[PDB]
């Protein structure tokens, strides 16, 4: 996360942590939507153009991490959306991943809601934000040393949606209903992006209706971190979310 | 939904955190 914060102690409880097994290796951001389900990124599991294509057992998470807090777990399955274009443009970027068993809730552990309609109707509007989370690099490039861009503890900033013409305008890649953009514009001052480490990572909003928490995005692609000009692309969770409830009631009784 | 997106240490305990505010006063304005 580039110009962002540190985290608060249970801010963001549904944050999780997405591992290569072994040797350890932090490779994305993921959330947690129940005691069972992860969700993330398709591209974070399946990705031909950096020879990535990831198994169940590849891979471990880990949840309630701040800075006993933190637990582990293995996956029994991962489910990319049958219709994720990796090939072109990172259509419908989303995965699940179900625990190999449920984990227990805690102070730091507790799932995020997942949108209903209502909800993404009234909230997904331009100017509008959200918040994304992560242990992603701290900027693009590091001037003294690779440690300089990586942070102790969970990084968290707001960042407003930005209208569609606009977020279309700032890119030579062909986006669909499936993204939508966030981030401030050169005019308005403040800053802030996801950078590399925090793809898959929840793009969440609090609702006004019933002050809960909503994860109307996952963390997608950008072009750099936090450049002038350029926005964040994010996937539609609730645009998706009937290919969520598909995979949950066929795999999660 | 069960108890989804309420925090233990935040809704939970009435307590806002640092900014959040902002969101929901961008959905306002
Ligand atoms: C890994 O290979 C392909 C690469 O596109 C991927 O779609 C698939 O999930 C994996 N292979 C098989 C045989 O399932
Ligand atoms: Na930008
Ligand atoms: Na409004």
């Amino acid at each position: 996360i580039v110009e962002g914060s540190d985290a608060e102690i249970g801010m963001s409880p549904w944050q999780v942590m997405l591992f290569r097994k072994s040797p350890q290796e932090l490779l994305c951001g993921a959330s947690l939507i129940s005691d069972r389900w992860v969700l993330t990124a398709a591209h974070c599991l399946l990705y031909p153009p950096w020879d990535k294509n990831f198994t169940e057992n590849d891979l471990l998470v880990r949840i309630g991490k701040h800075s006993n807090i933190e637990k582990i777990s293995m996956l029994e399955k991962i489910y990319i959306h049958p219709r994720y274009n990796w090939r072109e443009n990172l259509d419908r970027d989303i995965a699940l991943m179900k625990l190999k068993k449920p984990v227990a809730f805690s102070d730091y552990i507790h799932p995020v809601c997942l949108p209903d309609r209502e909800t993404a109707a009234s909230l997904l509007q331009a100017g509008y934000k959200g918040r994304v989370t992560g242990w992603g690099n701290l900027r693009e490039t590091w001037t003294t040393n690779i440690n300089e861009i990586q942070p102790s503890v969970l990084q968290v900033v707001n960042l407003p949606i930005v209208e569609r013409p606009v977020c279309k305008d700032s890119t030579r890649i062909r986006i669909t209903d499936n993204m939508f953009c966030a981030g401030y514009k050169p005019d308005e001052g403040k800053r802030g992006d996801a950078c590399e480490g925090d793809s898959g990572g929840p793009f969440v909003m609090k609702s006004p209706f019933n002050n809960r928490w909503y994860q109307m995005g996952i963390v997608s692609w950008g072009e750099g971190c936090d450049r002038d000009g350029k926005y964040g692309f994010y996937t539609h969770v609730f645009r998706l979310k009937k290919w969520i409830q598909k995979v949950i009631d066929q795999f999660g009784e | 939904e069960a108890d989804c997106g309420l925090r233990p240490l935040f809704e939970k305990k009435s307590l806002e955190d640092k900014t959040e505010r902002e969101l929901l006063e961008s959905y306002i304005d």
